[PDB]
C-alpha cells in the first residue's frame, strides 16, 4: 500500500468524522511520517532543478551562444520523460533512489550532444563551413565514439541490477534510471541534435577572454603533454604506486551500509524490572515527559504505556517524540536523544534508551546493530544469560561501542505451588476442586454477552484486586472436606520462589537472545559489527552468533562488492575489444579505473565519508566516466594511426584536438553534482554520500587522465609492436 | 500445488463439523504429494536394547532436526511409533472392585489436568500496589509412578483403591499398525526429500 | 492457561519445526512472553511475492493442527503479513477533562476504529483503548461464606 495516498485517505476519514464528535473531544495525529516523504521528493526535484541549471551554465560558459548551449540543453527532458515512460511500463515508480539516478544522469545524458556541437562549432569556425555541412562532416567524424561511449556507459550499470539482497534492489533503480536515460539520450544526440544544427544555427568581453586563455592552455598542454610522452616508464611507476595506494585505501578504510538520516522524530523505549507495576512505568514516563518539557524542539510527544516492540506487559513503555521543523529546530535528532539517555541514566529505576528510526522503514525498528546470540550446544538457558551478562560487560568497557543493550523482557521472579496430593486424599479434599479455585483465583473469565446503547458487551467476572494482591490471599482461600471442616490451601500447598525468564525467544528454531547496538562516532558499521564478532568470539563454547536485518543486508552487500567490480570491467573491457577489434586498445582504456578510484578515495576520506552502497554507485558511475575519457582520445588517435601518422604524432593530435569536448562533458558532469555535495537541511546526508565520491572521481580522472591515457596508449601499442 | 491444498482445506473445513466426534480430535491431515525423495536414514539396535519406539523418540528428539538444517535438505518424514502412556485396564480386576472403564477415563481426566497460572498485582491493581509478580500451578502428570498412584473409590466398600491395582501403566506406542524391522531386529527411519532447485 | 515456558514447549517449538522448509525464506524467529500469546515470523529473500508465502505458510502449519493444544486450536492460528512500523497514530483527548480515558476508549472502539480500517491501503488499526463491559468483582470471602 502506498503511505502518502493511505495518510491522505485517514485524515480525510477524520475530516468527515470530525462533525459527529460529541462536544469536549478533539481528535489529534501526534504521530505521521508521511509528510517527510514529500518533503524528501520535493527536495530531491530541487536537486535535479539546481543541477540542471549549473550545467546549462557550464554548457554556456564554453559555447557562448545561447542557440548552441540550448541544442544540447534540451536532449535531457526528452530523455527523462522517455525514462519516466519506460519506468511506468516495467512497474518502477518515482522514489528518492530513482530521483537521485536522474540527477546523476543530467550530466551525462548531455554528453553526446555536447560532442556533437563542440565538433560542429570548431569545423565551422576553422573551415568556414555552412551549418549544414558543417554538420554533416562533424557526424562523419563522430558518429562512432558516441556509439562507443553509449554503449559502454549502459553495460557498465547492468552487473549490479543482478545482485541479490535489499542492496539489488537499490542498484536496480540506479541501473535503470541510469541506462535507459543514458540509451535515450544517446538516439537524441544521433537524430535529433544534428537536424536542429543544420536548422536553427545561424552562420558564423568575457567571451573573447576566455577563448584567448583557452587557445594558450591548450598551447600549454600540447607542450607539456610532448615533454612528458619523453618519461613513460616512470609515468608507468607513479601509476602502479597510486593503484598501490587506492588498493590500500579500499581495502582498509571503514565500511558502512546506509547514511543515519534526520526524519524529525525519535522513539524512546523504558523497560523496568519484572517486578516493577503500572505506576512505576508511569513515574519514569512522567520523569522523562518532565524534561522534555519546555524544550523548544519539540512539537508533540506520545506516550504509550504497557506495551512494547521487544514485548508486553506492566513493566514496558514506548514513547513516540515529534520534533519542529527543520527551519525552526536548533538541535538534530541525535543531539536530542543523547541528552535524553545522559538525562535518564542518572536517576530512573530502570533502563531508558532514546532512539533515531531505522535507515529503512521495515527493516527493524531502531538505527543500529542488532544480534541474535543463539545457545547451539544445549547448554540451556542460564548459561545464555551468563554468556549474555558477560558479552554485555565486555561490550560496556569498549570504547568502539556507544551503548550495547538488550531488547527484551528482564528475567524475574516465579513463585510455584506445590499440592501434596497425599494430604488432599487424606483429608478428603478433591483435586479438582483445587483445581478449579486457583484457577479461578486471580484470573478473567468473559461469559456472555449483553446488549448496551445497541452493542453487544462482554460480561467479565474477575475476583476483587483487594484479593488478588499477596500471595496470602491465595493461600487463604478454602475447599470443603470430607469430614465438613473447610481447609485452606496453605495446609494443601507449598510456596517456592525460584528465578527464571519471562520471555523466551528463538532464532531459526535455537535457543536466541535479541541484543541492540549503537556504534560510537568515529566508528562505522562495519568496525562496530567486526568488533562484536571479536568479542563474542571470546564467549564459552556452544554460543553462536547471528546478524540480522540491518547488519545481515550490510554483510551481504560487502561480500558482493569485489564479484560486482570484476565483472563491470570485464563487460566494458569486452565491449570496447568488440567495438574497436583490438585486445590493446581497450586494455589502455581499462587504465583509468584506478585514476578515477584514486580521488573518489581521497574524497571521502577528506570529508570523512564511509564506504557505503551509494560510494560503490559512485565508483561504478566513475569507471563508466574515465573509460568515456580514455576513449574520447584513443579513438581518435588510433584512427589517425592508422591514416598513417606516427604512435606520438597521432596520439598528441588526437589529445590536442579532443580537449575541449573532454574538459566540457567532465566540467558539466562535476557541476551537475555539486548540489549533492553542498546540499544543507533535510536528507543532506545521503546527498553527500552519493555526491563527494563523484565528485572526487570525476575531478581525478578528468586532471590525471588528459596526461596519462596517450602514455597508456603509446606504452602498450610500442610493446605489442615490439613483442609481435 | 499450493493453490489446490489451501482450495481443498477449505472445503474440507465446511464438514469438518459433522464429522464423527473422534475424526475431528485426532484432526484430518492434508498434504500434497511431493516427488523430492533423496535418501533414507535408519537407526538399529544390534542388541536389541532398544524398541522401535525408542528409536523413534531418540531420532525425532536429536536428528529429525539436525539433518533438516542442513543445507539442500528441505523436509523429513520420519516414520515410527510416538511414544504415549498406555493404561492396560484388567475387567476382572475392576468387576472385583465395582468399578468400569468410565471411572478409570474420570479419574484419569480429573487428576492429570492443568490449572491456568495468573500474576499477583495484575491489573485493575490496588492503589499502592509496588510488587507484582507471576504464579503458576502444576496438575498434570509426567511420570509413570504418579499415574499408577492415581486414587479411585471403590464403589463395593468404599475403599480408597490405587490405578495400578485394576490396571498396568506404562509407556508404549499411540499405535501398533505397523512394526519396522532392520535385518529382523527393531529399527526407525527417515525418508529425507530434496529441497526444490 | 500456560507459562511461556509452557507455550513455548508445546506450540513455538512445535510450529517452527514445520516452518523450516518454505521456498525463499531468510530465516524465521519466534517470541514468547506472559502475556499467553506467542508470535512467529518468517522473513522471504527480498523480491518475493508476500501472497503465495502466506499461503505456502498457511499449508506448511495446517499439518500440525492436530497436535497443537485444545485451546489454540479451538481459537485458532492466526497467518498475517507483516507491517513493521506504525504508518500514523491517531488520538482523541478530552481538552477540558469532560470524559475520562474509559469514556474516550470507547468511543474511539465504537466509532473510529471500524471506520479508520475501511479505508484503502491499511492493513491494520492497532487501538490502545478498551471497550466498556460489566464486570463483576467476586469477594473470595464471602462467597465461601454462602458455600458457593
Ligand atoms: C535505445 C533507446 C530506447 C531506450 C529504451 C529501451 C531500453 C530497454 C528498456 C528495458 C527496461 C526494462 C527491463 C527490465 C524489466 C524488469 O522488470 O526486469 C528488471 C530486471 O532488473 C534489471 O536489470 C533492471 C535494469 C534493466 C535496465 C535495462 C535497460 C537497458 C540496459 C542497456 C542495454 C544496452 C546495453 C549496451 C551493451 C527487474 O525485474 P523485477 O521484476 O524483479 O523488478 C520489479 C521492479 N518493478
Ligand atoms: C503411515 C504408514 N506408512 C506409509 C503410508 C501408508 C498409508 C498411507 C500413507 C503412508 C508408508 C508409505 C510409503 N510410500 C512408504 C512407507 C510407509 C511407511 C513406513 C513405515 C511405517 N511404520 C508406516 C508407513
Amino acid at each position: 500500500a502506498n503511505a502518502v495516498k493511505t495518510a491522505e485517505g485517514v485524515r480525510a476519514k477524520i475530516e468527515e468524522l470530525k462533525l459527529n464528535l460529541p462536544e469536549g473531544m478533539e481528535f489529534s495525529i501526534p504521530y505521521d511520517t508521511a509528510p517527510f516523504v514529500k518533503i524528501s521528493i520535493e527536495k530531491v526535484i530541487h536537486t535535479l532543478l539546481e543541477a540542471m541549471v549549473l550545467v546549462f551554465i557550464v554548457m554556456y560558459l564554453f559555447l557562448h551562444n545561447v542557440r548552441y548551449t540550448l541544442i544540447p540543453a534540451i536532449v535531457a527532458p526528452i530523455a527523462l520523460l522517455g525514462t519516466f515512460t519506460v519506468m511506468l511500463l516495467a512497474g518502477f515508480s518515482i522514489n528518492v533512489l530513482t530521483m537521485f539516478g536522474m540527477v546523476l544522469a543530467i550530466g551525462i545524458i548531455v554528453d553526446d550532444a555536447i560532442v556533437v556541437v563542440e565538433n560542429v562549432e570548431r569545423i565551422m569556425a576553422t573551415e568556414g563551413l555552412s551549418p549544414k555541412d558543417a554538420t554533416s562532416k562533424a557526424m562523419k567524424e563522430i558518429t562512432s565514439p558516441i556509439i562507443g561511449i553509449t554503449l559502454v556507459l549502459a553495460a557498465v550499470f547492468l552487473p549490479m541490477a543482478f545482485a541479490s539482497g535489499s542492496v539489488g534492489v537499490i542498484y536496480k533503480q540506479f541501473t535503470l534510471t541510469m541506462s535507459v536515460s543514458i540509451l535515450f539520450s544517446a538516439l537524441l544526440a544521433l537524430i535529433l541534435t544534428p537536424a536542429l544544427c543544420a536548422t536553427i544555427l545561424k552562420p558564423i568581453g568575457f567571451f573573447a577572454w576566455f577563448d584567448r586563455s583557452f587557445d594558450k592552455v591548450t598551447k600549454k598542454y600540447e607542450l607539456m603533454l610532448l615533454k612528458i610522452i619523453k618519461h613513460t616508464v616512470p609515468m608507468m611507476v607513479i601509476f602502479l604506486v597510486i593503484t598501490g595506494i587506492t588498493f590500500a585505501g579500499m581495502k582498509y578504510w571503514p565500511t558502512a551500509f546506509m547514511p543515519e538520516e534526520d526524519q524529525g522524530w525519535f522513539m524512546t523505549s523504558f523497560q523496568l524490572p519484572s517486578d516493577a507495576t503500572a505506576e512505576r512505568t508511569r513515574n519514569v514516563v512522567n520523569q522523562f515527559e518532565n524534561n522534555l518539557k519546555d524544550n523548544p524542539d519539540v512539537k508533540s510527544n506520545t506516550a504509550i504505556l504497557g506495551w512494547g516492540f521487544s514485548g508486553a506487559g506492566q513493566n514496558v513503555a514506548v514513547a513516540f517524540t515529534t520534533l519542529k521543523d527543520f527551519k525552526e529546530r536548533t538541535s538534530s535528532a541525535s543531539k536530542m536523544t543523547s541528552d535524553v539517555n545522559s538525562s535518564m541514566a542518572n536517576s530512573t529505576e530502570g533502563e531508558t534508551m532514546a532512539v533515531l528510526p531505522p535507515a529503512i522503514d521495515e527493516l527493524g525498528t531502531f538505527s543500529g546493530f542488532s544480534l541474535r546470540l543463539q545457545d547451539r550446544a544445549n547448554l540451556g538457558m542460564p548459561a545464555l544469560l551468563a554468556a549474555q551478562d558477560e558479552l554485555m560487560a565486555m561490550a560496556a568497557k569498549n570504547k568502539k561501542f556507544y551503548m550495547v543493550w538488550n531488547e527484551g523482557l528482564p528475567q524475574g521472579d516465579n513463585i510455584s505451588l506445590k499440592i501434596d496430593r497425599e494430604k488432599l486424599s487424606a483429608l478428603g479434599v478433591k483435586f479438582s476442586d483445587v483445581s478449579d479455585i486457583i484457577s479461578t483465583s486471580m484470573g478473567s473469565m468473559y461469559i456472555n454477552d449483553f446488549p448496551n446503547q445497541g452493542r453487544m458487551q462482554q460480561v467479565i467476572v474477575q475476583v476483587e484486586a483487594k484479593s488478588r494482591m499477596q500471595l496470602k490471599d491465595i493461600l487463604n482461600l478454602k475447599v470443603m472436606g470430607s469430614s465438613g471442616q473447610l481447609v485452606s490451601l496453605s495446609e494443601v500447598v507449598t510456596p517456592q520462589w525460584n528465578k527464571a525468564p519471562q520471555q523466551y525467544n528463538r532464532y531459526n528454531g535455537r535457543p536466541s537472545l535479541s541484543i541492540a547496538g549503537i556504534p560510537n562516532f568515529d566508528t562505522s558499521s562495519g568496525e562496530a559489527m567486526r568488533e562484536m564478532e571479536q568479542l563474542i568470539a571470546k564467549l564459552p563454547k556452544g554460543i553462536g552468533y547471528e546478524w540480522t536485518g540491518i547488519s545481515l543486508q550490510e554483510k551481504q552487500s560487502e561480500s558482493q562488492m569485489a564479484f560486482l567490480l570484476g565483472l563491470s570491467m570485464l563487460v566494458v573491457f569486452l565491449v570496447l575489444a568488440a567495438l574497436y577489434e583490438s585486445w590493446a586498445i581497450p586494455l589502455s582504456v581499462m587504465l583509468v579505473v584506478p585514476l578515477g578510484i584514486f580521488g573518489a578515495i581521497i574524497a571521502i576520506m577528506s570529508r570523512g565519508l564511509m564506504n557505503d552502497v551509494f560510494f560503490k554507485i559512485g565508483l561504478i558511475t566513475i569507471i563508466g566516466l574515465s573509460a568515456k575519457n580514455a576513449i574520447l582520445i584513443v579513438e581518435f588517435a588510433k584512427m589517425l594511426k592508422e591514416e598513417g601518422m606516427s604512435l606520438i604524432e597521432a596520439t598528441v593530435a588526437a589529445a590536442k584536438l579532443r580537449l575541449r569536448p573532454i574538459l566540457m562533458t567532465s566540467l558539466a558532469f562535476t557541476c551537475g553534482v555539486i548540489p549533492l555535495v553542498i546540499a544543507t537541511g533535510a536528507s543532506s546526508e545521503t546527498q553527500h554520500a552519493l555526491g563527494t565520491g563523484v565528485f572526487g572521481g570525476m575531478i581525478s580522472a578528468t586532471i590525471l587522465a588528459i596526461f596519462f591515457v596517450p602514455v597508456f596508449f603509446i606504452f602498450i601499442l610500442g610493446a605489442v609492436e615490439k613483442l609481435f | 500445488v499450493e493453490m489446490a491444498q489451501v482450495d481443498v482445506q477449505n472445503k474440507i473445513k465446511a464438514v469438518e463439523a459433522r464429522l464423527p466426534q473422534v475424526v475431528r480430535q485426532q484432526g484430518l491431515q492434508v498434504e500434497a504429494s511431493s516427488s523430492g525423495f533423496l535418501m533414507l536414514v535408519g537407526i538399529n539396535s544390534p542388541n536389541n536394547q532398544y524398541s522401535e519406539v525408542d528409536l523413534s523418540d531418540y531420532l525425532v528428539r536429536n536428528v529429525v532436526e539436525e539433518l533438516k538444517r542442513v543445507e539442500g535438505v528441505g523436509k523429513v518424514q520420519s516414520f515410527g511409533a510416538e511414544k504415549a502412556m498406555r493404561i492396560w485396564v484388567d475387567p476382572n480386576k475392576l468387576v472385583s472392585y465395582g468399578l468400569s472403564i468410565s471411572d478409570v477415563n474420570n479419574a484419569i481426566r480429573e487428576n492429570n489436568v492443568e490449572i491456568a497460572p495468573g500474576r499477583l498485582g495484575d491489573l485493575p491493581a490496588e492503589k499502592g500496589q509496588l510488587i507484582t509478580i507471576p504464579l503458576s500451578a502444576q496438575g498434570q502428570l509426567s511420570s509413570l509412578e504418579q499415574f499408577k498412584n492415581i486414587s479411585l473409590k471403590s464403589k463395593t466398600n468404599g475403599s480408597v483403591i490405587k490405578l495400578s491395582d485394576v490396571a498396568n501403566v506404562e509407556i508404549g506406542s499411540q499405535a501398533y499398525n505397523f512394526a519396522i524391522l532392520e535385518n529382523g531386529k527393531p529399527a526407525t527411519a527417515a525418508a529425507i526429500q530434496l529441497s526444490p532447485g | 492457561g500456560a507459562t511461556a515456558k509452557t507455550i513455548n514447549d508445546s506450540v513455538v517449538t512445535l510450529i517452527e519445526r514445520e516452518l523450516s522448509g518454505v521456498k525463499n525464506l531468510l530465516y524465521y524467529s519466534a517470541t514468547t512472553d506472559t502475556s499467553g500469546t506467542a508470535e512467529i515470523t518468517a522473513t522471504f529473500k527480498p523480491g518475493t511475492d508476500v501472497e503465495m508465502a502466506q499461503v505456502d505458510v498457511q499449508n506448511k502449519i495446517k499439518a500440525v493442527e492436530a497436535r497443537l493444544p485444545q485451546v489454540v486450536r479451538q481459537q485458532g492460528l492466526q497467518v498475517e503479513a507483516s507491517s513493521s512500523g506504525f504508518l500514523m497514530l491517531v488520538g482523541i483527548n478530552s481538552p477540558n477533562n469532560q470524559y475520562s480515558e474509559v469514556d474516550l476508549s470507547d468511543y474511539l472502539v465504537r466509532n473510529v476504529v471500524e471506520e479508520l480500517k475501511r479505508v484503502e491501503g491499511v492493513g491494520k488499526v492497532q487501538s490502545f483503548g478498551a471497550e466498556k463491559a460489566m464486570r463483576i468483582w467476586v469477594d473470595p470471602n464471602k462467597l465461601v461464606s454462602y458455600g458457593l
